[PDB]
């Protein structure tokens, strides 16, 4: 009810960022709700006098049809001022992940600070002037919301805590994950415990009765796997050792010498060669290597995590997080991408918002990704199929990696 | 008396850390100062600005010109806050909706109904010298948004969408549309009810005492705005006139490209590759240049387009978008946007980016998303495209492709030149099949180097080559092995710069090498390439680097 005071960091003036082109549809459900957050005292209308910006679109979370206002806040977070992650959540047998984002409409913004709030609502082929807006209470997907916010979450949260201590509860930005360990059905009564309980608080939500459910116990490690043969040709040879030299800066110990003495000569590739017992042993050795962790891995905070993504065909897509490269803290595959059996980019859409997600329970922070894709593709389809309530950032790759082979 | 509403004033302020401006008035002759005396004793009494003391610490220069009076306010406008710009994305005459009404009404006088911001009238000071600078010049400050003040467009224009905002919305029938010191009001009503539409508009804005010529507007349809002609039901570009010359110059070859870009958003098929190419590298505004044959002959071309008037029509919300693509060549492509055929509501051309190497699906795909954006932008949806690719040769492509790519609701339509597919390499080795070992190597200082291969059936080659590096003599072997192979052949590399590049599957390339490659690639029917490690006593697989 009285507001924090908040400023941008020092010698940093307020996002200038250019409304995307939206669809009609986009366009008329953002008329709508705005107005009626305009008339519930949400937002206001500004002048000309602020010239800052925002983007906005809007989605549909995952199962629902309803729209959902989504403000790209990337730019004002990294401007706006800095205000322990537990390691228990990513262990759980069931997290479920509510969106409590409007419980921050609750909250007054600081008068001073809401000018950098400024989005608009464009019109289609700029007709009629754009529909400008500020937020006079702490926005969703503004950094400064959950950290504002906070104490307030504890006090609501305490009884539910106090009477469930194994119960796990984590926030990201307007995202709730709640982690247990259990059977399914009794998981789901806790969370609607859960929901019933902040319900009589607020006294209405428009999408805390949905529930995004994960099972990050069955998530696990996915490691560095070489072909069991009874028969290789000089093409299966070349290939093992061309993973093994690629593994070789992932790991110490491993050796080529002898395989790669029986690619001697001058062979067909496809003719069949027998491995030798020097071969063999070598073989036999690399397989124990690639059994044991890498060295030296460990997560900093203070690091930037990384994400790289591949293509592999067949609608499955392999990832790597890491920090500093050949130093990966997770590893995946995904073999399923739902709903996108002819569409690429609805497949890496989909695949940066799961591998996020997994970030988020398990570091409590979003990666920057590298993505196997044309800047403009991307940035021209990527709202269409994103269903989450936060954005990470991401660069582009151009060049087609050899590493592609090796995750295979 | 008829109590008029107020306009709310828009508070400003000057950029942080900046004061106002103190610069020096300009000595004027005996005849600008009573000039100004005069005029400005007029706009006082009009209210427009009042005389202040002399404990203002401000000024800016006034001047007269042949009288009429100009105040610089470059100094202030350096020193006044950045202010939102709405009219920087301007709409395409294309996204227009066709109506049977445009009536035009002059709203100049409004404009300085518009106060300014009572704090900030102090920084638009300035003064009238005095005749033989014997008395204290006279002071003035603005109490209306000043012409030439940065801030004047944007809190003029946010000052009479917030008073028409309300009219607009309780008449959805109309569309109203400021420009200048005039809105433009259209509807598709009987000329009764248009005509008593406007009536009300009148009686709306005198509620804010803004008066409006009773006379009637001189313009009307057809109207020329922002380089368009656009009448009730159809639209057009402004006359482009294309100089005949014996020669050209740099500038002249700028503002020709200009002009056929400028027309090419209605007059299909405008190509500006061979003319832009003139303008590489040099920016010398005077120095003529001779066309080429290739630029006179697309010169001459875009003359025969341009030789008679061509019109788009306006968007129809109930019909569905098409938009069609050309190949041209060159890089060039040229598309059609329509919703029924014949009548284009416009037209446009991509051209391809630089780079090293490229291929035709990856350009048709850029130009695709290039034409989403800019329909997302005119009409908020994406169109229908028809487009020269098999449904078959696009498949192949992205499900092999490396990368994430997708284009939207797609047919192929049949008019050569089609894009497809030049060469497909094998995704496993072929049987039966030689298989070459290829390697090279350039000494990095004298620039010598060799290139060549071994096989499995003892075919050998090693080339001695001058003026060469490491990467062209990896690709030189590459090379070498198509050439000397038969139709189907196993090609073993260990070369990571070679691999990036085919597997980035171009059909055309900046190096005449790799262009050499994708011609030998066409011709072969079956092709395996492999990569292994170099310098990991690999078989076949150097020494050759003697
Ligand atoms: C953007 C715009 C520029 C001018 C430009 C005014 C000037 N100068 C005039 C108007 C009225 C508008 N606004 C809109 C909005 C929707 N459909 C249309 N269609 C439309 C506009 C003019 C003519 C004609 N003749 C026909 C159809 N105009």
């Amino acid at each position: 009810i009285e507001t924090v005071p908040v400023k941008l960091k020092p010698g940093m003036d307020g996002p200038k960022v250019k409304q995307w082109p939206l669809t009609e549809e986009k366009i008329k459900a953002l008329v709508e709700i705005c107005t009626e957050m305009e008339k519930e005292g949400k937002i206001s209308k500004i002048g000309p006098e602020n010239p800052y910006n925002t983007p906005v679109f809007a989605i549909k979370k995952k199962d629902s049809t309803k729209w959902r206002k989504l403000v790209d806040f990337r730019e004002l977070n990294k401007r706006t001022q800095d205000f322990p992650h537990p390691a228990g959540l990513k262990k759980k047998k069931s997290v479920t992940v509510l969106d409590v984002g409007d419980a921050y409409f609750s909250v007054p913004l600081d008068e001073d600070f809401r000018k950098y709030t400024a989005f608009t609502i464009p019109s289609i082929n700029n007709e009629t002037p754009g529909i400008r807006y500020q937020y006079n209470v702490l926005p969703q997907g503004w950094k400064g919301s959950p950290a504002i916010f906070q104490s307030s979450m504890t006090k609501i949260l305490e009884p539910f805590k106090k009477q469930n201590p194994d119960i796990v509860i984590y926030q990201y930005m307007d995202d709730l994950y709640v982690g247990s360990d259990l059977e399914i059905g009794q998981h789901r009564t806790k969370i609607e415990e859960l929901r019933q309980h902040l319900l009589r608080w607020g006294l209405e939500p428009p999408f805390l009765w949905m529930g995004y459910e994960l099972h990050p116990d069955k998530w696990t490690v996915q490691p560095i796997v070489l072909p069991e043969k009874d028969s290789w040709t000089v093409n299966d040879i070349q290939k093992l050792v061309g993973k093994l030299n690629w593994a070789s800066q992932i790991y110490p110990g491993i050796k080529v010498r002898q395989l790669s003495k029986l690619l001697r000569g001058t062979k067909a590739l496809t003719e069949v060669i027998p491995l030798t017992e020097e071969a063999e042993l070598e073989l036999a050795e690399n397989r124990e290597i690639l059994k044991e962790p890498v060295h030296g891995v460990y997560y900093d905070p203070s690091k930037d995590l990384i994400a790289e993504i591949q293509k592999q065909g067949q609608g499955q897509w392999t990832y790597q997080i890491y920090q500093e490269p050949f130093k990966n803290l997770k590893t995946g595959k995904y073999a399923r991408m739902r709903g996108a059996h002819t569409n690429d980019v609805k497949q890496l859409t989909e695949a940066v918002q799961k591998i996020t997600t997994e970030s988020i329970v398990i570091w409590g922070k979003t990666p920057k990704f590298k993505l196997p894709i044309q800047k403009e593709t991307w940035e021209t389809w990527w709202t269409e199929y994103w269903q989450a309530t936060w954005i990470p950032e991401w660069e582009f790759v151009n060049t087609p990696p050899l590493v592609k082979l090796w995750y295979q | 008396m008829v109590p008029i509403s107020p306009i709310e004033t828009v508070p400003v302020k000057l950029k942080p850390g900046m004061d106002g401006p103190k610069v020096k008035q300009w000595p004027l002759t005996e005849e600008k100062i009573k000039a100004l005396v005069e005029i400005c004793t007029e706009m006082e009494k009009e209210g427009k600005i009042s005389k202040i003391g002399p404990e203002n610490p401000y000024n800016t220069p006034v001047f007269a010109i042949k009288w009429r009076k100009l105040v610089d306010f470059r100094e202030l406008n350096k020193r006044t806050q950045d202010f939102w710009e709405v009219q920087l994305g301007i709409p395409h005459p294309a996204g227009l909706k066709k109506k049977k009404s445009v009536t035009v009404l002059d709203v100049g006088d409004a404009y300085f109904s518009v106060p300014l911001d009572e704090d900030f009238r102090k920084y638009t000071a300035f003064t009238i010298p005095s005749i033989n600078n014997e008395t204290p010049g006279i002071r003035y400050q603005y109490n209306v948004l000043p012409q030439g003040w940065k801030g004047s467009p944007a809190i003029f224009q946010s000052s009479m969408t917030k008073i028409l905002e309300p009219f607009a919305a309780q008449n959805p029938d109309i569309v109203i549309y400021q420009y200048m010191d005039d809105l433009y009001v259209g509807s598709d009503l009987e000329i009764g009810q248009h005509r008593t539409k406007i009536e009300e508009l009148r009686q709306h804005l005198l509620r804010w005492g803004l008066t409006t010529p009773d006379k009637k507007h001189q313009k009307e349809p057809p109207f020329l705005w922002m380089g368009y002609e656009l009448h009730p039901d159809k639209w057009t570009v402004q006359p482009i006139v294309l100089p005949e010359k014996d020669s050209w110059t740099v500038n002249d070859i700028q503002k020709l490209v200009g002009k056929l870009n400028w027309a090419s958003q209605i007059y299909p098929g405008i190509k500006v590759r061979q003319l832009s190419k003139l303008l590489r590298g040099t920016k010398a505004l005077t120095e003529v240049i001779p066309l080429t044959e290739e630029a006179e002959l697309e010169l001459a071309e875009n003359r025969e387009i341009l030789k008679e008037p061509v019109h788009g029509v306006y968007y129809d919300p109930s019909k569905d978008l098409i938009a069609e693509i050309q190949k041209q060549g060159q890089g060039q492509w040229t598309y059609q946007i329509y919703q029924e055929p014949f009548k284009n509501l416009k037209t446009g051309k991509y051209a391809r980016m630089r780079g090293a190497h490229t291929n035709d699906v990856k350009q048709l795909t850029e130009a695709v998303q290039k034409i989403t954006t800019e329909s997302i932008v005119i009409w908020g949806k994406t169109p229908k495209f028809k487009l020269p690719i098999q449904k078959e040769t696009w498949e192949t492509w992205w499900t092999e492709y490396w990368q994430a790519t997708w284009i939207p609701e797609w047919e192929f339509v049949n008019t050569p030149p089609l894009v497809k597919l030049w060469y497909q390499l094998e995704k496993e080795p072929i049987v039966g099949a030689e298989t070459f070992y290829v390697d090279g190597a350039a000494n990095r200082e004298t620039k010598l180097g060799k290139a060549g291969y071994v096989t499995n059936k003892g075919r050998q080659k090693v080339v001695p080559l001058t003026n060469t590096t490491n990467q062209k003599t990896e690709l030189q072997a590459i090379y070498l092995a198509l050439q000397d192979s038969g139709l189907e052949v196993n090609i073993v590399t260990d070369s990571q710069y070679a691999l990036g590049i085919i597997q980035a599957q171009p059909d055309k390339s900046e190096s005449e090498l790799v262009n050499q490659i994708i011609e030998q690639l066409i011709k072969k029917e079956k092709v395996y390439l492999a990569w292994v490690p170099a310098h990991k006593g690999i078989g076949g697989n150097d020494k050759l680097s003697a």
